[PDB]
C-alpha cells in the first residue's frame, strides 16, 4: 500500500523522518536555490545578498512603532536604529566567525550528496569564507538600510 | 551639565558590550 | 585464551519504519555502537529509541548511540527470549572495539584470569580523615 | 507504564505517534515560548510605559488598539441569525450577543450584551498560553513513560518512582507520576486566571442596578477596560478593593469566611516546608528525637520513618492546591455576599 | 519520496461541477449559495480597493461556498484514490 | 502585643539555631550516612538507597536556615515599622488595639499603609512613588521566580532540553550554527542556589520598596 | 588548559557546566591544583588589600556625587525643610511627566532623595562646604590607590 | 570519570553487578567469605553514577561504594 | 531611620548564617580527632543527641502556644 | 538491507549534504566584480572588529551628546514650578 513516509534517505536508524515538508520538490527546489545553500559560490558573495535582504526589512518596524513614529524625525531615526542593529549582528558575527574557526584548518561541511554522490566541501565553515562573508553581509546590510530609507522618504512614492 | 549624556550610554551599552565579547572570546578560547 | 569475534558488516539489519530517537552528529563526530545477535525465528521487540521493531531469523545486527542502550536491548533478550549477544564500540576513524561478553564468560559468572581493580583490603570506616591528606593531591579513599 | 503490549495488542496508530514525539515535544514547547512572550510580555510594556509617565504608547483602546475583530463578527452573525439564517426564532439564543435589549429583575440587571475590547484580546491569549503550557507537561510526561534518550529502561522502574539516581547529571523527577505532580501547579494557575477574569468582568461590565429612568449603575463602574491591561491595575482594582469585605467581616454574620481567609493562608504556607525540603534532613533529625525516647523507655516497636520522596511531593501538592482554593473561595463569597 | 499526491488534475474540474451544479439551485426565497455569493463579490467590487466592512455578509457567503467546495474536492480525491488500493 | 510578638521572635531564633547547630553536629556522619566527610561540604545525595537521602548535606543544612532567618528578620522589622508608625502618627492605640489578633496586623498594617504605593501610577497620571511601585511589582516577580527552582527539579528538565537539541540539528537554515558546548539542565545543587538567590533578592526588593514608599508618602 | 585554569577537571567538561562551576568556585583556593599553604595565605592577604580598595572606591564616589549634584549647602542652613539629594537621573526612557514630576528639592531637574543618613552624619563632624567634600573624595581616591 | 570502590566486607552475593545499567562491574574468585568471590570494577570510564549497585548491596553498610568526580561525555549520558 | 535599622538588621542576619555555615566547613576540612581527644571541643560532639532534641523541644513549646494564643484572640 | 559499512563511514553516520547546492554562480559577472572590489576592505576579521566597536562608540555618543530637547524629553527639561513635599518641604 503507498505510504508517503519514509525514512531519512532509506535508513531507519539515523534521527531523522522525509516528510512531504521536506522532502518535496518544490521546497527542495525553493531551498537549494537560497543563498546560504550555494556551496560553490564565492561566500562573499552570497553574505552581500543575504545583508541586503535583511536590511532591507529591518527598516519598517523600527520606522513605524519607535517611539518617534508620530514626529516628523520617524524616518531617521527608524533607519538609524536599523543601521546599529545591523552593525550589532556583524559584531556578533565576526565573534563567531572568530571563536569556531581555525586558521590553515579544512572545511567541516558534508561531502556527500543524498545521491551519494562526492562533492567539494563547503568553504563557508572556514575562518577565511567566514571572514569574507561578514564583511559581505555588513556592506549589504548597510546598503539595504540606505536603500529602504531613499525609497521611503526621497521619492514620494504612493506607498499604504 | 553635559557630561551624564556621554558616560550613561558609555557604561551602559558600549563598556558591556566590549566585555562581554572579551570574556565570550576568552572562554571560547583553547590550545 | 580468548580471541574476541569478528565484526561481519554485511549482517542484515531488523524491519524498522524509521523513528527520531536515531543517530545524530554525535556517531559523525564521536563513538557509536552496534549490537548484534542470533535468532532462531522472527518476532517482535521493543525498540530501545522508542517504537517496535521485527528482528529477523539467522543473524541481525543494529547500531546505537550509547553503551546503556545496547546494554538494556541485551538484557531484555536475555531475559525474554534467551539469546545471547555481543556488542562494540565504533569509532570515526574505523577501529571497531569489542566491549561484552568481554572474557566469553557474562560479568555475574566468576571466571578465572580477571585481574581486581578498585579493592581496598579494610572496611569501609578505616577511611583516613580529610585532614591527614590535606594539601596533596590524593583522596581519602584509593590510599 | 502497564497495559502496552505491542508482541499482543499492536496498533499502528500509536506506534507512529511513539516514533515522532521529539518533534510533537519541540514544537509544543516552541509555540508555548511564543505565546508566553507575545501575551505576558504586553502587560509588562503597559506597566512600564505607566510608569514612565508614556500613555500613549500603550497597548489599549486609546493608544494602540488590538481588537478581536474574530469574535465582534461571530457576535454579530449571532445577534443577526433571527429572521435570516433562524427564521423560525422570535429573539437571540442569548442576550450577550449584543441584541440591544436589556432584561431587569427586581431593580437589578440580569443580563445584557457584553463588549469585547483590547483587554479581552490579551486575557483571552493568557488563557491560551496557560491551556498550552499544561497540555506540554502533561503530554511529555504520557508520551516519555517508557524510554528516553536519558534512561532508555524507564519501563522496568515502573509508574511511580522518585528518580534514578545522581548519575546523569541528576535524575530527580523523571516518572510519568511526577509529570502530574507539575501539572497540577498549573492547572491551579489557568483556573484562577479564568475565574478571576470572569469575576471582574462580570461586576464591571454586566451586574448593576437599575433606576426609574433607566440608567445603569455597574458594581465597580466600568473599570475593566483601562485599569485590567496593567499588572497593577490587577492588584490595586481587583485584589486590593474587593478584599475589603472579608477583611472587616469580623463582628457580623460574615466572620466565618474572614477566618477561613487566614486559615488557608497558613495552610497554602504550611505545604512549602515540604516542597522546598528533602528526606534525609528529618530522617537525621528523628535520629536525635528517638535517643531521648530510649532514654526514658518510651521508644516505639514500629521504628518512626521519615515520608518517601514521593509522599512528600504529594503532601506538598495537596496542601497547596487546598489552600490557594479555600482562600479564594472565602474571597469570592465574602466579596459577593455584602454587595 | 516524489510525486506524493499522485497528482490527477482531473479532480479540479469535476470537484468543481460538481459544487456549481448544486449549489446553483434558488431554494434559498429565490436565491442560490453561488449567486448570493456573486453577488456580494460583485457588490464589493464598487468601492475598491476598500475591504468589506464588518458587517457585511459577503465573509459568511465566503466561508460557506469554499467549506462546501473543499469538502468536494477533498473527497473527490480521495474516491478517485481509493477506487485502486481498497 | 509586645510579649507576643517577643515569644514569636524567641521561636524564631530557636529554629534558625536548631536548624543551623544540627548542620554542622552531623556533618562528619551520622546513621543514615556514617562516612559523610569523605564527600564533602557540598554534594547532592546519597542516592534513592535506604530509603531515599535528598538534602543530606550540611550545605543543605545551611540553604535550609536561610528561609527562617528571613522569616524571622521579617517578623522583627514588620514590628519596629508598625510600633515606630503609630507612634510617629500620634495614635499608639490602633496598635495597642489591633496587634493581638493576625488580622489586626493584616488589615490594619499592609492593606492600609499600601494605598500610596500601589498609587504611584494609575489610568490618570503618575507621580514621584511611581519607581518604588515598579519596584514592589519586580520584587513579587523575582520572588515567585524562585519557586520554579525550588520546587522542579532536574529530570523534568535534561529530557525537555534533548528535544531542542533534535529540532536545532534538524532545522534548514539554522543547522548551519552550531554550539561548542553541549546544553545541559543546571546540576541538583545548582538549583537550590539558583532558587534561593531570586527568593531573597525579592524579599529584600519588596519590603524595600513598602518601607520607603509608606513612610515618604507620608512623612517626606 | 582553558578556562578555568586552576582546575583541569572542570577544563575538560564538554558540557556548559564548565562556566558555572568555573564562575562559582573561583574564590576557593583551598580546592585549586597545586596549591600550597603558604600560597593560600598570600592570596587571602591581596584579596584583603582588594576589598579595601573596593571600600575606598565606593565611599569615594559617594562623597564626589553628592558635592557635584546635592543640595549640601542649602540643607546645611534649614536642616528640617530641605530635602537631602543622592544624585541626578539621566534616563532617555523617561517622558515629560516623569521629568517634572522627579524634579525636587531646589534642583533643576529629576534628582533622587537620600535615605542614608550621609547629611546629618557629615554635618555633625563638622563638614559646612561642597570645598569639604571634593577634598575627602580626593583623600580617599588616594587612599584606594 | 567517577571513582568505584569495594571493601573486603562484601559476601559474593552478585547483586551489585546484575543491576549496573553499563557493564562496569564483575566477579573475580577470592578466599575471605563463604561464596569464595568478590566484586571487581575494571570499566569506571563507562560509569553513569546511578547508584543502583549500592542499592543492591546486602552489608550493614555499603562493600561497593561510588564517588562523584569529573564529568566527561559518558557519565553523563548525552547521545547528542 | 527606618532604611537603617531594616538594613543593618538583615546583614547582621546573613552575617549570623555565614559564622555556623563556617563552623560545619571546618569540622567537615580541619578537624582532628586525634589531637582533639576529650577537650571541650571532642565532647561537644560526644552528646550532640541531647542538644539537638532540647533544641527541638524549646522550639515546639514555643511554636505550640505562640500560634494556640493568637489563633485563640482571632 | 545492509545499513553499515567499515570502509565507508560517511553513509554510515548520516554525513549527507540535504540541500546543498554545486550548480556555478548565478550573479552577473560585472556586478560581481563591484561587490569583490568594493566589500573586500571589510573581509579581515581583525580588523573588522575594531572597526565596528569604533564606529559604534564614537557615533553613538556623538548623536547622544548633540540631541536636542524636541527628541529627548530629558534634554528638554522641566517646565513647571516644583511642588511642595510633604510637612512642607522642598
Ligand atoms: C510587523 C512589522 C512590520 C512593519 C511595521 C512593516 C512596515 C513596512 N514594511 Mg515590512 N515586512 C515585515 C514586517 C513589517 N513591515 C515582515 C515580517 C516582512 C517579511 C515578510 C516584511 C517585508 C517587507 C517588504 C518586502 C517591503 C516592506 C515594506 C514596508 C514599508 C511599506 C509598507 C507598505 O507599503 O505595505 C513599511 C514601513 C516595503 C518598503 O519598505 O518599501 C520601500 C517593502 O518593499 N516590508
Ligand atoms: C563606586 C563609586 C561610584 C558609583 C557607584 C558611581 C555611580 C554613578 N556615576 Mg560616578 N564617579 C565615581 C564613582 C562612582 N560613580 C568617581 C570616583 C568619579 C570620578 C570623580 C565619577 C564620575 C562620574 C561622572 C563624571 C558621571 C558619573 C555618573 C554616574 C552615574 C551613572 C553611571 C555612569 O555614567 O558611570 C560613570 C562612572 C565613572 C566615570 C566612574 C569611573 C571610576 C552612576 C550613579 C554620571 C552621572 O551623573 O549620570 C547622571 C556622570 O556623568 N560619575
Ligand atoms: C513567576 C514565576 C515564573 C515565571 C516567570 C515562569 C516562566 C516560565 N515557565 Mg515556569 N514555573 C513556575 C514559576 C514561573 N515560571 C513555578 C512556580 C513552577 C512550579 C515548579 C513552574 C513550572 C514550570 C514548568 C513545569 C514549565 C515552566 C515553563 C516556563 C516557561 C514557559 C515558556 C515561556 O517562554 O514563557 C514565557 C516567558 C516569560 C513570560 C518570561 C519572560 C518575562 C518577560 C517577557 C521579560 C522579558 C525580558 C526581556 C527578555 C529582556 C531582558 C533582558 C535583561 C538584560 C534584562 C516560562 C519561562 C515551561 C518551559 O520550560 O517552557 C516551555 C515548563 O515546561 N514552568
Ligand atoms: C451555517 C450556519 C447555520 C447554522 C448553525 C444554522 C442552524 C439552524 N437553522 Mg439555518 N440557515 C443557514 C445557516 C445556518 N443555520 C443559512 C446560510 C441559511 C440560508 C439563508 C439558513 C436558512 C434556514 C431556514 C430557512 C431555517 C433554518 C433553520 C435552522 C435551525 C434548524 C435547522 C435544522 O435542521 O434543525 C438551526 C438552528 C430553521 C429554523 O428556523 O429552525 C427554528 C429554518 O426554518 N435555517
Ligand atoms: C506516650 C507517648 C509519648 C511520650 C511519653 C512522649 C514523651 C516525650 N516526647 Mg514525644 N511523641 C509521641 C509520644 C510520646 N512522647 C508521639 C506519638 C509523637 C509523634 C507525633 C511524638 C513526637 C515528639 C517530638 C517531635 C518530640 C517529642 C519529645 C518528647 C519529650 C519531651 C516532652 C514532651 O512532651 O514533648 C512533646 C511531645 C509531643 C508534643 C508529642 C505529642 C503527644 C502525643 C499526641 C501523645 C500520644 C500518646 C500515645 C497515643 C499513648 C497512647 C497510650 C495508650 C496506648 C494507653 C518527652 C520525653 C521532644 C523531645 O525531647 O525530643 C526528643 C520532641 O522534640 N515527641
Ligand atoms: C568575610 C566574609 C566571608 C569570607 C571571606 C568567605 C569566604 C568563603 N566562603 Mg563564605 N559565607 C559568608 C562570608 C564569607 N565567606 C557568609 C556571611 C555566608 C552566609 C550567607 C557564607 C556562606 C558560604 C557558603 C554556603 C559557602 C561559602 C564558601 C566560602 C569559600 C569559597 C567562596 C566561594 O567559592 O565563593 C565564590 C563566589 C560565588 C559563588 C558568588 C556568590 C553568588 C551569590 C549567589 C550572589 C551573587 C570561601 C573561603 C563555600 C565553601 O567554602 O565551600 C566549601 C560555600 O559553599 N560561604
Ligand atoms: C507557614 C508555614 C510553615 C509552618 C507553619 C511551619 C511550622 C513548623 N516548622 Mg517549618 N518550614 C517552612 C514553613 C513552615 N513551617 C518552610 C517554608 C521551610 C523551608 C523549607 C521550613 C523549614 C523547617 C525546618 C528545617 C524545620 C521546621 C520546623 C517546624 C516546626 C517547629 C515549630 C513549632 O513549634 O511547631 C508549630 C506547631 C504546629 C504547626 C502544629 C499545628 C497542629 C495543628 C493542630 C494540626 C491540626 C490537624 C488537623 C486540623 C486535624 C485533622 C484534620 C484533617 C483534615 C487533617 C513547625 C511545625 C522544625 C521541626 O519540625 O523540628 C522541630 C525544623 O527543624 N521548618
Ligand atoms: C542602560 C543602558 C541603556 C541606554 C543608555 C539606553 C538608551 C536608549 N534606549 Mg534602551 N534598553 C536598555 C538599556 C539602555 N537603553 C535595556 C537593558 C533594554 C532591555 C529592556 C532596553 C530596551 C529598549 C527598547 C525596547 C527601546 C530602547 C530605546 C532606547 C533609546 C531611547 C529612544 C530614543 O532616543 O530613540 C532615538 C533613537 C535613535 C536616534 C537611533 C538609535 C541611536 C543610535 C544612533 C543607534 C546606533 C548606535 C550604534 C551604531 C550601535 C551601538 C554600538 C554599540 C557599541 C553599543 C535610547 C538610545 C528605544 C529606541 O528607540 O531604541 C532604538 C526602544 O524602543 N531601549
Ligand atoms: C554587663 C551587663 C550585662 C551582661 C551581659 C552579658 C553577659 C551578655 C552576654 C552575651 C553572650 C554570652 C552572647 C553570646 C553569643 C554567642 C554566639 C552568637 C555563638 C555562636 C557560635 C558559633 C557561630 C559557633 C561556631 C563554630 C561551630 C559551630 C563549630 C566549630 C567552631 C566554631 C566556633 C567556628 C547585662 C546586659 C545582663 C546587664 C547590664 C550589664
Ligand atoms: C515536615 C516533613 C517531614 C516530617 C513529617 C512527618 C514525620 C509526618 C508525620 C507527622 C504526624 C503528626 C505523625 C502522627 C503519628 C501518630 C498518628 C500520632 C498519634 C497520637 C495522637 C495524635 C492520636 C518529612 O518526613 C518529610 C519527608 C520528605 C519531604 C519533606 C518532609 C517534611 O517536610
Ligand atoms: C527552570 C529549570 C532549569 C532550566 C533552566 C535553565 C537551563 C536556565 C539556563 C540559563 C538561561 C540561558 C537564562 C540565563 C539568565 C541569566 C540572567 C543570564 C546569566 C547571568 C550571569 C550573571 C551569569 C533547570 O535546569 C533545573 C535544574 C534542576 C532543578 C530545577 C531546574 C529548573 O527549575
Ligand atoms: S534522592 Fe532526591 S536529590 Fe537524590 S537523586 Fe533522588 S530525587 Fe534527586
Amino acid at each position: 500500500t503507498f505510504q508517503v513516509v519514509q525514512p531519512i534517505n532509506g535508513d531507519p536508524f539515523i534521527g531523522s523522518l522525509e516528510t512531504p515538508v521536506t522532502s518535496s520538490p518544490l521546497i527542495a527546489w525553493y531551498l537549494s536555490n537560497l543563498p546560504g545553500y550555494r556551496t560553490a559560490v564565492n561566500p562573499l558573495l552570497r553574505g552581500v545578498e543575504v545583508g541586503l535582504a535583511h536590511g532591507f526589512f529591518l527598516v519598517g518596524p523600527f520606522v513605524k512603532a519607535g517611539p518617534l513614529r508620530n514626529t516628523a524625525y520617524a524616518g531617521s531615526a527608524g533607519s538609524l536604529a536599523a543601521a546599529g542593529l545591523v552593525v550589532i549582528l556583524s559584531m556578533c558575527l565576526t565573534i563567531y566567525g572568530i571563536s569556531s574557526f581555525k586558521e590553515g584548518e579544512p572545511s567541516i561541511a558534508p561531502s556527500l550528496t543524498l545521491t551519494g554522490r562526492k562533492k567539494q566541501p563547503d568553504q563557508l565553515q572556514t575562518a577565511d569564507g567566514w571572514a569574507k562573508f561578514t564583511g559581505g553581509f555588513f556592506f549589504g546590510g548597510i546598503s539595504g538600510v540606505t536603500w529602504a530609507y531613499f525609497l521611503l522618504y526621497v521619492l514620494d512614492l504612493p506607498y499604504f | 551639565n553635559n557630561l551624564p549624556s556621554i558616560f550613561v550610554p558609555l557604561v551602559g551599552l558600549v563598556f558591556p558590550a566590549i566585555a562581554m565579547a572579551s570574556l565570550f572570546l576568552h572562554i571560547q578560547k583553547n590550545k | 585464551g580468548f580471541t574476541p569475534p569478528q565484526l561481519d558488516p554485511n549482517t542484515p539489519s531488523p524491519i524498522f519504519a524509521g523513528s527520531t530517537g536515531g543517530l545524530l552528529r554525535k556517531a559523525q563526530v564521536e563513538e557509536f555502537y552496534v549490537i548484534t545477535w542470533n535468532s532462531p525465528k522472527e518476532q517482535i521487540f521493543e525498540m530501545p529509541t522508542g517504537g517496535a521493531a521485527i528482528m529477523r531469523e539467522g543473524p541481525n545486527l543494529l547500531k546505537l548511540a550509547r553503551k546503556e542502550q545496547c546494554l538494556a536491548l541485551g538484557t531484555r533478550l536475555r531475559s525474554k527470549y534467551k539469546i545471547t549477544y555481543q556488542f562494540y564500540r565504533v569509532f570515526p576513524n574505523g577501529e571497531v572495539q569489542y566491549l561484552h561478553p568481554k572474557d566469553g564468560v557474562y560479568p555475574e559468572k566468576a571466571n578465572p584470569g580477571r585481574e581486581g581493580v578498585g579493592l581496598n583490603m579494610r572496611s569501609i570506616g578505616k577511611n583516613v580523615s580529610p585532614i591527614e591528606v590535606k594539601f596533596t593531591g590524593k583522596q581519602s579513599y584509593d590510599l | 507504564v502497564r497495559d502496552y503490549d505491542p508482541t499482543n495488542r499492536y496498533n499502528d496508530l500509536l506506534d507512529r505517534v511513539l516514533r515522532h514525539r521529539d518533534a510533537i515535544i519541540s514544537h509544543l514547547n516552541w509555540v508555548c515560548i511564543f505565546l508566553g512572550f507575545h501575551s505576558f510580555g504586553l502587560y509588562i510594556h503597559n506597566d512600564t510605559m505607566s510608569a514612565l509617565g508614556r500613555p500613549q504608547d500603550m497597548f489599549s483602546d486609546t493608544a494602540i488598539q488590538l481588537q478581536p475583530v474574530f469574535a465582534q463578527w461571530i457576535q454579530n452573525t449571532h445577534a443577526l441569525a433571527p429572521g435570516v439564517t433562524a427564521p423560525g426564532e422570535t429573539a437571540s439564543t442569548s442576550l450577550t450577543w449584543g441584541g440591544g435589549e436589556l432584561v431587569a429583575v427586581g431593580g437589578k440587571v440580569a443580563l445584557l450584551p457584553i463588549p469585547l475590547g483590547t483587554a479581552d484580546f490579551l486575557v483571552h491569549h493568557i488563557h491560551a498560553f496557560t491551556i498550552h503550557v499544561t497540555v506540554l507537561i502533561l503530554l511529555k510526561g504520557v508520551l516519555f513513560a517508557r524510554s528516553s534518550r536519558l534512561i532508555p529502561d524507564k519501563a522496568n522502574l515502573g509508574f511511580r518512582f522518585p528518580c534514578d539516581g545522581p548519575g546523569r547529571g541528576g535524575t530527580c523527577q523523571v516518572s510519568a507520576w511526577d509529570h502530574v505532580f507539575l501539572g497540577l501547579f498549573w492547572m491551579y494557575n489557568a483556573i484562577s486566571v479564568v475565574i478571576f477574569h470572569f469575576s471582574w468582568k462580570m461586576q464591571s461590565d454586566v451586574w448593576g442596578s437599575i433606576s426609574d429612568q433607566g440608567v445603569v449603575t455597574h458594581i465597580t463602574g466600568g473599570n475593566f477596560a483601562q485599569s485590567s491591561i496593567t499588572i497593577n491595575g490587577w492588584l490595586r482594582d481587583f485584589l486590593w478593593a474587593q478584599a475589603s469585605q472579608v477583611i472587616q467581616s469580623y463582628g457580623s454574620s460574615l466572620s466565618a469566611y474572614g477566618l477561613f481567609f487566614l486559615g488557608a493562608h497558613f495552610v497554602w504556607a504550611f505545604s512549602l516546608m515540604f516542597l522546598f525540603s528533602g528526606r534525609g534532613y528529618w530522617q537525621e533529625l528523628i535520629e536525635s528525637i528517638v535517643w531521648a525516647h530510649n532514654k526514658l523507655k518510651v521508644a516505639p516497636a514500629t521504628q518512626p520513618r521519615a515520608l518517601s520522596i514521593i509522599q512528600g511531593r504529594a503532601v506538598g501538592v495537596t496542601h497547596y492546591l487546598l489552600g490557594g482554593i479555600a482562600t479564594t473561595w472565602a474571597f469570592f463569597l465574602a466579596r459577593i455576599i455584602a454587595v | 519520496e516524489r510525486n506524493w499526491l499522485r497528482r490527477d488534475l482531473n479532480v479540479v474540474g469535476f470537484g468543481l461541477i460538481g459544487w456549481l451544479a448544486p449549489s446553483s439551485i434558488p431554494a434559498i426565497n429565490g436565491k442560490s449559495l453561488t449567486g448570493l455569493f456573486f453577488d456580494s463579490i460583485g457588490t464589493e467590487l464598487a468601492h475598491f480597493p476598500t475591504p468589506p466592512a464588518l458587517t457585511s455578509q459577503f465573509w459568511l457567503w465566503l466561508v460557506t461556498w469554499h467549506l462546501g467546495l473543499f469538502l468536494c474536492l477533498t473527497f473527490g480525491q480521495i474516491g478517485f484514490k481509493g477506487r485502486t488500493e481498497d | 502585643g509586645d510579649f507576643l510578638v517577643h515569644h514569636a521572635i524567641a521561636l524564631g531564633l530557636h529554629t534558625t539555631t536548631l536548624i543551623l547547630v544540627k548542620g554542622a553536629l552531623d556533618a562528619r556522619g551520622s546513621k543514615l550516612m556514617p562516612d559523610k566527610k569523605d564527600f564533602g561540604y557540598s554534594f547532592p545525595c546519597d542516592g534513592p538507597g535506604r530509603g531515599g537521602t535528598c538534602d543530606i548535606s550540611a550545605w543543605d543544612a545551611f540553604y535550609l536556615a536561610v528561609f527562617w532567618m528571613l522569616n524571622t528578620i521579617g517578623w522583627v522589622t514588620f514590628y519596629w515599622h508598625w510600633k515606630h508608625i503609630t507612634l510617629w502618627q500620634g495614635n499608639v492605640s490602633q496598635f495597642n488595639e489591633s496587634s493581638t489578633y493576625l488580622m489586626g496586623w493584616l488589615r490594619d498594617y499592609l492593606w492600609l499603609n499600601s494605598s500610596q504605593l500601589i498609587n504611584g501610577y494609575n489610568p490618570f497620571g503618575m507621580n514621584s512613588l511611581s519607581v518604588w511601585a515598579w519596584m514592589f511589582l519586580f520584587g513579587h516577580l523575582v520572588w515567585a521566580t524562585g519557586f520554579m527552582f525550588l520546587i522542579s527539579w532536574r529530570g523534568y528538565w535534561q529530557e525537555l532540553i534533548e528535544t531542542l537539541a533534535w529540532a536545532h540539528e534538524r532545522t534548514p537554515l539554522a543547522n548551519l550554527i552550531r554550539w561548542k558546548d553541549k546544553p545541559v539542565a543546571l546540576s541538583i545543587v545548582q538549583a537550590r542556589l539558583v532558587g534561593l538567590a531570586h527568593f531573597s533578592v525579592g524579599y529584600i526588593f519588596t519590603y524595600a520598596a513598602f518601607l520607603i514608599a509608606s513612610t515618604s508618602g507620608k512623612f517626606g | 588548559l582553558r578556562f578555568p585554569r586552576f582546575s583541569q577537571g572542570l577544563a575538560q567538561d564538554p558540557t556548559t557546566r564548565r562556566i558555572w562551576f568555573g564562575i562559582a568556585t573561583a574564590h576557593d583556593f583551598e580546592s585549586h591544583d597545586d596549591i600550597t599553604e603558604e600560597r593560600l595565605y598570600q592570596n587571602i592577604f591581596a584579596s584583603h588589600f582588594g576589598q579595601l580598595a573596593i571600600i575606598f572606591l565606593w565611599t569615594s564616589g559617594n562623597l564626589f556625587h553628592v558635592a557635584w549634584q546635592g543640595n549640601f549647602e542649602t540643607w546645611v542652613q534649614d536642616p528640617l525643610h530641605v530635602r537631602p539629594i543622592a544624585h541626578a537621573i539621566w534616563d532617555p526612557h523617561f517622558g515629560q511627566p516623569a521629568v517634572e514630576a522627579f524634579t525636587r528639592g531646589g534642583a533643576l531637574g529629576p534628582v533622587n532623595i537620600a535615605y542614608s543618613g550621609v547629611y546629618q552624619w557629615w554635618y555633625t563632624i563638622g563638614l559646612r562646604t561642597n570645598e569639604d567634600l571634593y577634598t575627602g573624595a580626593l583623600f580617599l581616591l588616594f587612599l584606594s590607590a | 570519570s567517577h571513582s568505584v570502590k569495594i571493601y573486603d566486607t562484601c559476601i559474593g552475593c552478585t547483586q551489585c553487578v546484575r543491576a549496573c545499567p553499563t557493564d562496569v562491574l564483575e566477579m573475580i574468585p577470592w578466599d575471605g567469605c563463604k561464596a569464595k568471590q568478590i566484586a571487581s570494577a575494571p570499566r569506571t570510564e563507562d560509569c553513569v553514577g546511578c547508584k543502583r549497585c549500592e542499592s543492591a548491596c546486602p552489608t550493614d553498610f555499603l562493600s561497593v561504594r561510588v564517588y562523584l568526580w569529573h564529568e566527561t561525555t559518558r557519565s553523563m549520558g548525552l547521545a547528542y | 531611620q527606618a532604611a537603617l535599622y531594616t538594613h543593618h538588621q538583615y546583614i547582621a542576619g546573613f552575617i549570623m548564617t555565614g559564622a555556623f555555615a563556617h563552623g560545619a566547613i571546618f569540622f567537615i576540612r580541619d578537624y582532628n580527632p586525634e589531637q582533639n581527644e576529650d577537650n571541650v571541643l571532642a565532647r561537644m560532639l560526644d552528646h550532640k543527641e541531647a542538644i539537638i532534641s532540647h533544641l527541638s523541644w524549646a522550639s515546639l513549646f514555643l511554636g505550640f502556644h505562640t500560634l494556640g494564643l493568637y489563633v485563640h484572640n482571632d | 538491507s545492509v545499513y553499515f559499512d567499515l570502509e565507508d563511514l560517511g553513509n554510515t553516520t548520516g554525513q549527507w549534504d540535504v540541500y546543498g547546492s554545486d550548480a556555478p554562480s548565478p550573479y552577473n559577472p560585472l556586478q560581481s566584480k563591484f561587490f569583490e572590489t568594493f566589500a573586500a576592505p571589510f573581509t579581515k576579521r581583525g580588523l573588522l572588529l575594531k572597526f565596528l566597536i569604533l564606529g559604534g562608540g564614537s557615533l553613538l555618543t556623538y548623536v547622544s551628546a548633540n540631541s536636542t530637547g524636541d527628541v529627548l524629553p530629558i534634554k528638554r527639561g522641566p517646565q513647571e514650578p516644583p511642588k511642595l513635599g510633604p510637612r512642607g518641604k522642598l
